[PDB]
C-alpha cells in the first residue's frame, strides 16, 4: 500500500510504482521521529494568486489561528518554505511561473490544492484556464469549495499532517535508499461514508 | 522634520504601544477547529447529499433538471423505471473537484432530492475519489426539508398510488358511465 | 414610464447639438433601454464626434468604456446600420451628470479604426484590449500588442468563430520545448514594450506572483538609482475569459461567474448583471428585495473595506489589524452565512429577487455586528491611521489632481479624493437607495495614499448608517417579483403547482428567453464604479456581455502617478488604490 | 395580398390563413390544434387575435388566426391586450387539469404546452379545486400513454383519421370526459402511429423505446441522417 516515485529529467518528470512496506527499529524509530518534526512544522509558500488564497489568509488570521499547527512563518521565497498551496487558477500565462516556483522548491515538498479552480479547473472551462493543477505538477492534498471554508483547509491540513507520518523518506543522502514512498492510505470518501449515510435530519433553512 | 514632529511622533509610538499591550489583555477570538466544532447555518452551501421520501423510497425521479442547471455540468444520471412506474436514477455522479458549491441544483431540484448539508469537510487525497456515485450521496433521511413527497403530488400513478390518488385530483370518471 | 421602457432619448440636448453641428443625417440615434443616448456615427467622423463632445458647454470629459462587439451572428438587427464588427464608446460628462454611447460600423475585412488616443490616455489599453480580443486594429496606436493573452497567440477569442473551451482545445500539454518557449515568451525585452533604454538604468521586474491578496500580476521597471522614470504594467496572468463564458451560459446560470469578477464584492457584483437582466425583461422588484440587496451589498462593502484598509495597514508595516479586521470578516462572514449559505462567493441574488427568504433572526446577529463595529473601528484608527510613521509613509505618496483622475478614468475614492462629488448611488439612484440616508465623502482635491484610505474609513462609516437605516425600518412583502420571467419561481409554488412547475422547468433548463435588446446598468462597486453591458439577440444567452471594472482604470493611471518615485512610494500606492487582478482581467 | 399587424404592413400568400401566413413572417402566435400538414379545425380557441374592420377601428373583434383568411387589406392585433389576456385564459383553462407530472414525463423539455405556457406569460395558478383523472391504455410496445395530460386538441384524431385512414383510434366520452385513444387495449395497428409521438403537443403519446432509457432533448447529441 505504497508508492516509490523518484525524480529524474510531458511533466511531471518522475514515475510511481506500487511497491510493498520495507519498514532495524532504530531506523524506523528516527524515520518516525524526522516525521513527526516534519509534519509538525510545515512552512508554506506565500503565493497570492486568486479567491482561495484570500481565503488561506482567512484561515492565517487570530480568528481562526492554523498557528497551533506550527504551519504560521509563510515565506515569501520557494527555497525556504516546504509547503505550496496552489490556492487559485492555473491560467495559461501564469502556469510556466507556477511550474517554475514548484522547481524552486527542495525535497521535502508538498502540494496541496485549494478550490476547484486548481482540483479540476473548476465552473471555468475557458480557453485561458488550465483544467486543473495535477496537468504538470503532483499533488498531494486536494481540497474542494469555492472558496474552502478556512476549518476545511485546516482538516487538508491534518489530512497532510498524518500523510506525512506514515510515509518514508531517506534519513541521509550518502546512505540507503533515495526513493520518495508514500502511503496509499484509504480516501476519507468510503472512510466517511459508514456516518455520512447515517445522516437523517438537517435544521430547516427558514432558521438562524 | 522639526522637534514638535519628533515629539509627536514619539507619543504616538508610545500610543500603539500601550494600545497594543491592551489589545494583550483582552481575550482571545479564536475558534479552536478542531476541538471546538463549527457551527454552521442551516442554509449553509456544503456536502452534496441525495434526501430520501417520508416513506423510506429515494426522493429523484430522475428529471435531470440539476444536471443541466449545473453551470459547471458536474452531475451526470440516468433515468430508470421500476416495474410499478416510478422514476429513480440508475447512477448519480457528482465531480465534487468540479463543483462550486453554488447551489443551483438544490433550487432547481423540482423533488427536493439533492441537498447542501452544512458540512464542509470534503478534502481528498486522490482526485479519483472526489467522484461521489450514487452510494456517497443517499442518506438514511429527508434532510433539510421533512415531509415533502413528489409523488403525492405527481398525476402518474405509481405503486401504492392509483389515478386519482393524489393532492386535488378527483376520481377517474368513466366514458361509459351511465351519468350525463 | 418604468425605468425598463426602450427609449431613444431623442430629446437628449446632446443629440441636438449633434444635429446642428453634423448635420441630420449624418448618424442614426437606436432605441434600447441602456438608459442612454446611443448614436451610431460614420467611422471617418469619430475623431470630429470626439473632439466635438470634449469641447462642449458641459463637457463628456471621461471615457468610461470602450470595446468592441462581434454583429455577425446578430439575428435582430432592425432598424441598425449593416456591420459584421462594431466599436463602442461610452463617454460620460459629469457635469451634464449623462453619458453616450458612440457605436461605430466595422466591415468583415477592413477592420482599422482611427486611434481615440489623443483625447483620452485610457483608449491606450482599451484599444490593446479591443485589438487583443477582437482582431480589430487602430491606426496610430503606439504599440497595438496583446494585453491579456502572451504574443505567442492564436486568433482572437471574442469572435463569434472561436472555440471558447478548452476542452475543445487539446489538453494543456507542457513538455520540455514548451516550457522553455514560454518562459522565452515572458522575458521582457525593452524595445518591443516601448521602454526605449544611459548605460545606467537598472531594470527591475516584480512579480508576476505577487505575496498579496490583490491577485498575480507583473511590473516592469526603469531605475535611475532609486527613482522610477519609466514603467509600464503586465496583465494579463488572471485572465478568466468571463465575456465569453457569459456568451456560454444562460441568463440565471451566470451569476456565480459574476460572483468571481472581483472577488472582493460578492452581492455587489452580482448586483448590476441581475439589474441589466431586469431591464432586459421589464422586470420592477418589490422594495423588500432591493432593501435586501442593498444591506448585502453594504455588508460586503463593509468587509472589502476592512480588508483593503488591513492589507494597506500590513503593507505599511503594522502586522495587527490584519488579524483584527480579519475577526471583524469572520462576524460579516456569520452574518453572510446566515442569511445567503457561503462567506465570500454567495451567489445569492436571483432574476427578480433573491434565492430565499431571510431567516427568522438576521436581526440578532446584524445588531452584534453593529454594536461590535465602531470601537474597533476607533480603535484601528488610533492604534495604526493616526500613526506618524504611516503618516510619513503615506502622504504625498503617489498624489495626482482632478484633471490626472478625470483623464485617466479613475472612480472610486481615487476620484472623489479629488474633490469631485460623483458617486453612483447619489448621481443616478438605484434599486432604492434614495430611501436611506448616508453622506457622499470628498477629499481635499489631493489624492494621496492617506486621502483614499481615510474617504474609505468615511465611506465604512456611511456604510454603517446604512446597515443601521436598513435593520431599524425593514419592509415586509415578497422575496421575488410577480413577473413570469422571475427566475426561479418561488420554490412552494413551483412545489404545489403546475404553471409554476412549467416556468420553473423551461427556466432552469433551457433559460429564460429575453427578448431582443440592449441593457447597461453601472453600480458603484467597492472599488469604484462597475458596469455591466447585456446585449440579447432573443435567445435564452447573453449574446454580448461586458463587463467594466474600475481597477483596469486604475492600473493604466499606475505610470502616471508613479512616475518620479522610489519603489516603496510603489508598494504603497499599490496597496493603497483596493484592486484586484480579477477585476483587472475577469 | 397585404395584412397590417400592429400597424406593420405585410405581404403574405392570400389563399393561406392567417396563422401559417404569420408564422412564415417570424411573428409568434400561440396555436395547439392547427397543424400545418392537417388544416385548421378552430379546436382549442389558443391562436386568438383582434381583428379591425378597417384601418381607422379601435374596438375589433376576436378571431382566430387559424380560421380567418389573409385576404387583401386585413388589419389585425397580436399583443393586443384583451387578446393576451384571453391566450392566457385558455392556457390557464388547460392548466385546471394538467396533472404535475412534468419532472416523470417523457415530453418534459419537448412539450409544447410547456413552451406555450412559457410564451404566454402564464405563471400564476387560482384554481384551487379538483383535478379530473383518466385511466391509461396498452398501446402497444411502441407508444405509452398517458391520458391524464391530454388538453382535447384533436390532433390525434385528425392526423389517425383524415390524413393516415387508421381505423382504430379516435375520440370517445363527452364535454370534460373526453378520452382519445383504442376503443380496447391493444397495439395500434396503423404503420404511421409513430407520428403520433410528436402530433400530440403533449405526452400522452411517448416513445415508449425512447422511454426505456430516457434522457431530455438538451441531453441529446443530434445529427442528420438518412
Ligand atoms: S475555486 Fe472559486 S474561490 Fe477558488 S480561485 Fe476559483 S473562482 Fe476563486
Ligand atoms: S452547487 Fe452548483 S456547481 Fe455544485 S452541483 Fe449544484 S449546480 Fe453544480
Ligand atoms: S433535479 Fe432533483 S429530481 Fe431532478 S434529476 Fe436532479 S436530483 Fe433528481
Ligand atoms: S391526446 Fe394529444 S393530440 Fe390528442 S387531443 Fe390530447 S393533446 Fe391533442
Ligand atoms: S405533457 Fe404534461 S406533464 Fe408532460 S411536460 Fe407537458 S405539461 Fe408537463
Ligand atoms: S390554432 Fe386556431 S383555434 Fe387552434
Amino acid at each position: 500500500d505504497y508508492t516509490l516515485t523518484r525524480i529524474d529529467p510531458r511533466y511531471p518528470l518522475q514515475k510511481q510504482e506500487i511497491v510493498t512496506d520495507p519498514l532495524n527499529v532504530f531506523m524506523g524509530k528516527l524515520n518516525d521521529m524526522v516525521n513527526w518534526g516534519r509534519k509538525n512544522s510545515i512552512w508554506p509558500y506565500n503565493f497570492g494568486l486568486s479567491c482561495c488564497y484570500v481565503e488561506m489568509v482567512t484561515s492565517f488570521t487570530a480568528v481562526h489561528d492554523v498557528a497551533r499547527f506550527g504551519a504560521e512563518v509563510l515565506r515569501a521565497s520557494p527555497r525556504q518554505a516546504d509547503l505550496m498551496v496552489v490556492a487559485g487558477t492555473c491560467f495559461t500565462k501564469m502556469a510556466p511561473v507556477i511550474q517554475r516556483l514548484y522547481d524552486q522548491m527542495l525535497e521535502p515538498k508538498w502540494v496541496i490544492s485549494m478550490g476547484a479552480c486548481a482540483n479540476s479547473g473548476g465552473m471555468y472551462d475557458i480557453y485561458s484556464v488550465v483544467q486543473g493543477v495535477d496537468k504538470f505538477i503532483p499533488v498531494d492534498v486536494y481540497i474542494p469549495g469555492c472558496p474552502p471554508r478556512p476549518e476545511a483547509y485546516m482538516q487538508a491540513l491534518m489530512l497532510l499532517q498524518e500523510s506525512i507520518g506514515k510515509e518514508r523518506r531517506p534519513l541521509s543522502w550518502v546512505v540507503g535508499d533515495q526513493g520518495v514512498y508514500r502511503a496509499n492510505m484509504q480516501s476519507e470518501r468510503e472512510r466517511k461514508r459508514g456516518e455520512r449515510i447515517a445522516v437523517t435530519n438537517l435544521r430547516t433553512p427558514d432558521e438562524i | 522634520m522639526t522637534l514638535k514632529e519628533l515629539l509627536v511622533g514619539f507619543g504616538t509610538q508610545v500610543r500603539s504601544i500601550w494600545m497594543i499591550g491592551l489589545h494583550a489583555f483582552a481575550k482571545r477570538e479564536t475558534r479552536m477547529y478542531p476541538e471546538e466544532p463549527v457551527y454552521l447555518p442551516p442554509r449553509y452551501r456544503g456536502r452534496i447529499v441525495l434526501t430520501r421520501d417520508p416513506d423510506g423510497e429515494e426522493r429523484c425521479v430522475a428529471c435531470n433538471l440539476c444536471a443541466v442547471a449545473c453551470p459547471v455540468g458536474c452531475i451526470s444520471l440516468q433515468k430508470a423505471e421500476t416495474k410499478d412506474g416510478r422514476w429513480y436514477p440508475e447512477f448519480f455522479r457528482i465531480n465534487f473537484s468540479r463543483c462550486i458549491f453554488c447551489g443551483l441544483c438544490e433550487e432547481a431540484c423540482p423533488t427536493t432530492a439533492i441537498q447542501l448539508t452544512p458540512d464542509f469537510e470534503m478534502g481528498e487525497y486522490k482526485r479519483q475519489d472526489l467522484v461521489y456515485e450514487k452510494e456517497d450521496l443517499l442518506i438514511s433521511g429527508p434532510g433539510k426539508y421533512p415531509e415533502y413527497n413528489f409523488y403525492r403530488m405527481a398525476g402518474m400513478a405509481i405503486d401504492g398510488k392509483d389515478k386519482g390518488e393524489a393532492e386535488n385530483e378527483a376520481k377517474p370518471i368513466d366514458v361509459k358511465s351511465l351519468l350525463p | 414610464e418604468p425605468a425598463w421602457q426602450t427609449r431613444d432619448h431623442l430629446d437628449d440636448p446632446v443629440i441636438g447639438e449633434l444635429r446642428n453641428r453634423f448635420g441630420p443625417d449624418a448618424f442614426t440615434v437606436q432605441a434600447t433601454r441602456t438608459g442612454v443616448p446611443v448614436v451610431w456615427i460614420k467611422r471617418e467622423q469619430l475623431l470630429e464626434v470626439g473632439d466635438f463632445l470634449k469641447k462642449l458647454p458641459k463637457p463628456y470629459v471621461m471615457l468610461f468604456d470602450l470595446h468592441g462587439m462581434d454583429e455577425r451572428l446578430r439575428t435582430h438587427r432592425e432598424g441598425l446600420p449593416a456591420a459584421d464588427f462594431s466599436v463602442f464608446y461610452h463617454l460620460i460628462s459629469i457635469d451634464r451628470n449623462r453619458d453616450i454611447m458612440l457605436k461605430v460600423a466595422l466591415a468583415e475585412n477592413d477592420l482599422h479604426v482611427p486611434t481615440f488616443t489623443k483625447l483620452f490616455p485610457n483608449a491606450n489599453w482599451y484599444e490593446r484590449e479591443t485589438w487583443d480580443l477582437f482582431g480589430i486594429t487602430f491606426d496610430g496606436h503606439p504599440n497595438l500588442r496583446r494585453i491579456m493573452m502572451p504574443q505567442t497567440w492564436k486568433g482572437h477569442p471574442l469572435r463569434k468563430d472561436y472555440p471558447a473551451r478548452a476542452t475543445e482545445f487539446s489538453p494543456f500539454e507542457l513538455t520540455k520545448a514548451k516550457q522553455d518557449l514560454e518562459m522565452e515568451a515572458l522575458t521582457f525585452k525593452p524595445e518591443e514594450w516601448g521602454m526605449k533604454r544611459n548605460e545606467d538604468f537598472m531594470f527591475l521586474n516584480l512579480g508576476p506572483n505577487h505575496p498579496s491578496a490583490h491577485g498575480a500580476f507583473r511590473i516592469v521597471l526603469q531605475l535611475d538609482g532609486e527613482e522610477i522614470v519609466d514603467c509600464v504594467p503586465d496583465i494579463g496572468y488572471h485572465h478568466r475569459g468571463a465575456e465569453k463564458m457569459g456568451e456560454r451560459q444562460s441568463w440565471h446560470s451566470y451569476i456565480p461567474y459574476t460572483d468571481r469578477i472581483e472577488y472582493l464584492g460578492g452581492c455587489v457584483n452580482e448586483m448590476p448583471y441581475v439589474l441589466a437582466v431586469e431591464k432586459l425583461a421589464g422586470i420592477t422588484v418589490p422594495d423588500r428585495v432591493n432593501v435586501i440587496r442593498v444591506m448585502l451589498s453594504e455588508l460586503f462593502r463593509i468587509n472589502s473595506h476592512l480588508l483593503y484598509i488591513s492589507t494597506f495597514i500590513q503593507d505599511v508595516g503594522a502586522m495587527t489589524p490584519v488579524f483584527f479586521a480579519f475577526t471583524d470578516r469572520q462576524k460579516i462572514y456569520d452574518l453572510v452565512e446566515a442569511i445567503t449559505g457561503f462567506r465570500m462567493h454567495p451567489a445569492w441574488f436571483r432574476i427578480g429577487g433573491v434565492a430565499h427568504d431571510l431567516p427568522r433572526g438576521w436581526d440578532r446577529l446584524l445588531r452584534e455586528f453593529l454594536d461590535w463595529m465602531p470601537k474597533r473601528l476607533a480603535s484601528y484608527e488610533k492604534a495604526a491611521l493616526q500613526n506618524t510613521i504611516l503618516k510619513g509613509r503615506s502622504q504625498g505618496v503617489a498624489a495626482y489632481g482632478a484633471k490626472e483622475a478625470l483623464e485617466w478614468g479613475t472612480t472610486g475614492a481615487g476620484l472623489r479624493a479629488t474633490g469631485i462629488d460623483f458617486d453612483v448611488r447619489k448621481a443616478r439612484p438605484y434599486s432604492g437607495y434614495e430611501n436611506f440616508d448616508f453622506e457622499i465623502p470628498v477629499g481635499g482635491g489631493v489624492s494621496d495614499c492617506y486621502t483614499r484610505v481615510m474617504l474609505k474609513v468615511e465611506e465604512l462609516r456611511q456604510s454603517l448608517r446604512i446597515l443601521e437605516q436598513c435593520l431599524n425600518n425593514m419592509p415586509e412583502g415578497p422575496f421575488k417579483a410577480d413577473h413570469p420571467l422571475t427566475t426561479p419561481p418561488p420554490k412552494e409554488r413551483t412545489l404545489q403547482h403546475i404553471e409554476t412547475l412549467i416556468t420553473h422547468f423551461l427556466q432552469v433548463s433551457w433559460g429564460p428567453v429575453m427578448p431582443a435588446n440592449e441593457s447597461f446598468q453601472m453600480i458603484e462597486a467597492t472599488k469604484g464604479i462597475n458596469s455591466y453591458y447585456l446585449t440579447s439577440d432573443g435567445s435564452t444567452m447573453s449574446y454580448r456581455t461586458r463587463v467594466r471594472t474600475p481597477s483596469f482604470a486604475h492600473l493604466q493611471q499606475i505610470p502616471a502617478a508613479i512616475r518620479g518615485s522610489l519603489v516603496s512610494d510603489l508598494i504603497v500606492y499599490l496597496g493603497s488604490i483596493d484592486f484586484v487582478m480579477s477585476d483587472v482581467d475577469r | 395580398a397585404t395584412i397590417h399587424v400592429d400597424g406593420k404592413e405585410y405581404e403574405v400568400n392570400g389563399a393561406d390563413n392567417l396563422l401559417e401566413a404569420c408564422l412564415s413572417l417570424g411573428l409568434d402566435i400561440p396555436y395547439f390544434c392547427w397543424h400545418p400538414a392537417l388544416g385548421s379545425v378552430g379546436a382549442c380557441r389558443q391562436c386568438a387575435v383582434k381583428q379591425y374592420q378597417n384601418a381607422e377601428d379601435t374596438r375589433g373583434r376576436l378571431v382566430m388566426s387559424c380560421m380567418t383568411p389573409a385576404s387583401d387589406g386585413t388589419f389585425i392585433s397580436i399583443d393586443d391586450e384583451e387578446a393576451k389576456q384571453f391566450r392566457e385564459s385558455v392556457v390557464e383553462w388547460l392548466m385546471t387539469n394538467h396533472p404535475h407530472d412534468c419532472p416523470v414525463c417523457e415530453e418534459g423539455g419537448n412539450c409544447h404546452l410547456q413552451d406555450m405556457t412559457v410564451m404566454t406569460g402564464h405563471s400564476f395558478r387560482r384554481y384551487r379545486f379538483t383535478k379530473r383523472t383518466h385511466r391509461n391504455q396498452d398501446l402497444g410496445p411502441f407508444i405509452s400513454h398517458e391520458m391524464n395530460r391530454c388538453i382535447a386538441c384533436y390532433r390525434c384524431v385528425r392526423y389517425y383519421k383524415d390524413y393516415a385512414d387508421g381505423t382504430d383510434l379516435g375520440v370517445y366520452g363527452a364535454h370534460d370526459n373526453v378520452y382519445f385513444g383504442r376503443p380496447e387495449d391493444g397495439t395500434l395497428e396503423s404503420e404511421f402511429s409513430g407520428n403520433l409521438v410528436e402530433i400530440c403537443p403533449t405526452g400522452v403519446f411517448t416513445d415508449k423505446t425512447h422511454s426505456e432509457r430516457y434522457n431530455r432533448k438538451w441531453d441529446m447529441q443530434f445529427a442528420p441522417s438518412i
